[PDB]
């Protein structure tokens, strides 16, 4: 699927910065990264937060958080951006999300695309996503796959720089 | 003692940045950082500062963390930038004091033992004067009541060096008031500075209002200074003061009155020659 | 082929101007550098939040200056406090010399170029951006193989000679010839222009103090005295009325005299002195008991 | 019928065909005029 121009930023996402809480050990965070049907459920409640690094400014147009038809895919997805610290479950609640989003039964099938305001994601460096419940209230919820559309941004690494003309030693 | 902490403009402009780049996000309360500066005589000279990884939980009042590696680099890449920064104290932009204060300035105490802290309040944009500095001190209160931690207040005043001010007159450059004042400007001084006194005044009322009503308590001291205060009041009623103010009123007036006639001619004089320029350049078209 | 359009826009944020004036009367006597930091929002605008100084070195201005060291282990702590923001390019101060890149620097503009193809290069001297007007052109450098397209390569826009014109005691040193200047354009923004209108803001005892009294009327009485003399040359000036070309009279005999800047401007200032005190010793009296 | 005459001139299509019709044959441009320029252009963002 995908719209034009844009590719999934798999390639892109930072397995160090990746961490979910409340994953089971049975079921964790890399299962719900491959296209497999392979998935994560939460342990300890229906609540999950999933969040992901990028290697470097990346640009967001379409996530698809797909979910299991059970009922245990995810209904109320909120967003966070360039959090500089891991969040908290009861301050995460508290604090007021990028992007609200109720997500519908027509999304979590395996071909829903959820559109997200491209707008408000523009350097994004790490999101998180909250799943605040799953469709049939199971006790557990699960991300069937979960993975973000957008473009690269050029970011400028200066850990390489390097000098590239002219000679060392040489002053103004 | 700090007879004052001089904040300087790039301060309380980084601050402001460093609220906006959490709270963009990660909406929270008070974001503290450090403060550097260099010492004087006794006032303090608050010339730079940096943000510290600060988290905190509204539950037990205690559950904090200020970064130690954080705030000891960060100082480490800053002596090498400037040498004459020491770090002298803290910020946060909570308006009001928290219950963790006290217990996190002991800390910034083990980097400098002077330490004061300096509010900034980020969001408000009113009456002036946003940084309100503290110190820590720790006495008997002389008057036969409990010891404790307690904020002392230190008298705080923004100030800016050459390089700082040349920049920040540029920066505003569109809001400026014309430095001569002008009959404009210095009433309006005036309309804000009764609107002050009375500000300042209601905040009295309030809390007399509360030790009066008991909500808080009386403080025995500061108490009576406010009672200071009531003692000073002029008495303009006093007739050889009410004779004296006559006086220099009136030999004010003579001198406004001076000031308009001169006005007056120069205004006549100046239709007069207006009135020929036009009548003379009518004839002359002819 | 792109190109930089006139139009485009390095917005300088104002706490960069201020720490970057800072950093460079820091050092004035000599030259001072530091990295940028900011996003390439999109072609034609440049945006920079925050600048970090890299420390002093003995190299001075150039590549060898900028220690790798130092600049990933600052950038890795600044991305813990919430500023992710990429190196947007370099600045260096130029005591007095002006707005301009020498061969040198040029050499340096061309390897941060080489990281990302919009990498603004600014200058900002502390000894001549001493008063109301800021000297701080931002650079970028003409690959020197567009010789045979234009240089400045913009495209529609009509911002090119506006906000600035090309400096003298620059164009000299290369422009339009191998380094071009970009339009210089501040962010402030309220919440942040309040915070520093208090860097002289008076306070609300002021307004209501009296002036003194003793220096007023001294004050009152050596105006007067001024104004006085002044009135004697307007009588001098005035019954004079001579007609000899009048209309020529009043131009042979400018020079800020007599007839009126020396008058009324005194009034001017007589009256508004003595009203604002007056205003003040009235209101003192009511609110005051 | 008419009607669908009333529709074909309220919509538009006679109106610039009329006014296409009369530029086309009432055009005269002194091009000229756009020569001396052309030829005084400096090659600068004055080619627009
Ligand atoms: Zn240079």
């Amino acid at each position: 699927d995908i719209p034009k121009g844009y590719m999934d930023l798999m390639p892109f996402i930072n397995k160090a910065g990746c961490e979910c809480l409340n994953e089971s050990d049975e079921h964790g965070f890399d299962n719900c990264l491959r296209k497999d049907t392979t998935f994560l459920e939460s342990d300890c409640d229906e609540q999950l937060l999933i969040t992901v690094a990028f290697n470097q400014p990346v640009k967001l147009y379409s996530m698809k958080f797909q979910g299991p038809d059970n009922g245990q895919g995810p209904k109320y997805v909120k967003i966070f951006i360039n959090l500089p610290r891991s969040m908290d479950f009861e301050e995460a609640e508290r604090s007021e999300p990028t992007q609200a989003l109720e997500l519908t039964e027509d999304d979590i099938k395996e071909d829903g695309i959820v559109p997200l305001r491209y707008v408000k994601f523009q350097n994004v460096n790490s999101v998180t996503i909250f799943v605040q419940s799953n469709q049939g209230e199971e006790e557990t919820t699960r991300i069937s796959y979960f993975t973000f559309i957008g473009t690269p941004v050029q970011a400028t690494n200066m850990n390489d720089f390097k000098r590239v003309v002219g000679k060392k030693g040489e002053s103004h | 003692a700090v007879q004052k902490v001089v904040v300087h403009p790039l301060v309380l402009l980084s601050v402001v940045d460093h609220f906006n780049r959490i709270g963009k996000v990660g909406n929270q309360k008070r974001v503290v950082g450090v403060l550097l500066g260099s010492w004087q005589k006794k006032v303090l000279d608050v010339s730079n500062s940096f943000a510290v990884p600060f988290d905190e939980d509204d539950k037990d009042d205690s559950v904090w963390f200020l970064d130690h590696d954080y705030l000891e680099n960060m100082y480490g890449m800053f002596k090498k930038v400037n040498a004459r920064e020491r770090i002298v104290g803290w910020y946060h932009t909570g308006p009001k004091l928290h219950k963790n204060d006290i217990a996190i300035n002991e800390l910034m105490k083990r980097y400098c033992p002077n330490s004061v802290l300096v509010i900034i309040d980020v969001k408000p944009k009113d009456l002036g004067l946003p940084t309100e500095a503290y110190i820590s001190v720790e006495e008997v209160h002389d008057d036969g009541t409990p010891t404790s931690k307690t904020f002392e207040h230190v008298t705080s005043e923004i100030g800016a060096e050459e390089a700082e001010e040349v920049g920040v007159e540029h920066l505003l450059r569109d809001i400026k008031d014309t430095t001569v004042g002008t009959l404009s400007q210095r009433i309006t001084n005036q309309v804000h500075g009764l609107k002050g006194l009375n500000s300042k005044l209601l905040d009295i009322r309030s809390y007399l209002e509360k030790v009066a009503t008991g909500k808080l308590p009386i403080n025995h001291q500061i108490i009576y200074q406010l009672q200071d205060v009531f003692n000073l009041l002029p008495d303009v009623s006093l007739q050889e003061f009410v004779k004296a103010f006559y006086l220099k009123t009136n030999d004010q007036m003579v001198v406004v009155y001076l000031a308009s006639l001169i006005r007056s001619v120069v205004a006549l004089h100046n239709l007069i020659n207006n009135k020929i320029a036009n009548r003379d350049a009518e004839k002359k078209e002819g | 082929a792109p190109a930089v359009d006139t139009a485009e826009q390095v917005y300088i944020s104002s706490l960069a101007l201020l720490k970057m004036l800072k950093h460079g009367r820091a050092g004035v006597p000599m030259e001072v550098m530091g990295l940028m930091l900011g996003e390439f929002v999109d072609d034609y605008t440049v945006r920079v939040i925050d600048v970090f100084a890299m420390p002093q070195s003995g190299t001075g201005v150039s590549v060898e200056a900028v220690d790798p060291v130092f600049q990933a282990k600052m950038l890795d702590m600044l991305k813990q406090t919430g500023r992710p923001e990429m190196v947007v390019g370099w600045y260096h101060s130029h005591p007095g010399f002006g707005c301009w890149l020498s061969g040198v620097d040029i050499n340096t503009q061309q390897s941060f170029e080489a990281l990302s193809e919009r990498a603004v290069a600014v200058v900002v001297d502390p000894i001549q951006s001493v008063k109301g007007k800021v000297v701080i052109d931002a650079f970028r450098l003409i690959n020197a193989n567009m010789m045979v397209l234009g240089h400045e390569p913009r495209q529609t826009t009509s911002n090119l000679g506006h906000l600035n014109k090309p400096s003298i005691q620059a164009l000299i040193h290369g422009l339009n010839r191998h380094y071009y200047s970009i339009t210089i354009n501040y962010r402030k923004n309220e919440l942040e222009q309040k915070m520093l209108l208090n860097l002289h803001k008076k306070s609300w005892m002021e307004g209501l103090t009296l002036q003194d009294y003793s220096e007023h009327c001294k004050h009152n009485e050596s105006v007067v005295k001024e104004m006085l003399e002044l009135a004697k040359n307007y009588n001098k000036a005035v019954e004079e009325e001579d007609k000899m070309t009048p209309e020529q009279l009043a131009i042979k005999n400018v020079g800020k005299q007599d007839p009126k800047r020396h008058l009324e401007e005194h009034v001017d200032v007589l009256m508004t002195s003595n009203i604002v005190q007056c205003l003040a010793a009235m209101l003192d009296t009511v609110v005051f008991k | 019928d008419q009607t669908l005459k009333m529709i074909k001139i309220l919509s538009g299509e006679m109106a610039i065909e009329l006014h296409l019709q009369f530029l086309i044959r009432n055009n005269n441009t002194d091009l000229m005029i756009l020569k001396n320029t052309k030829d005084a252009v400096r090659n600068s963002v004055c080619h627009t």
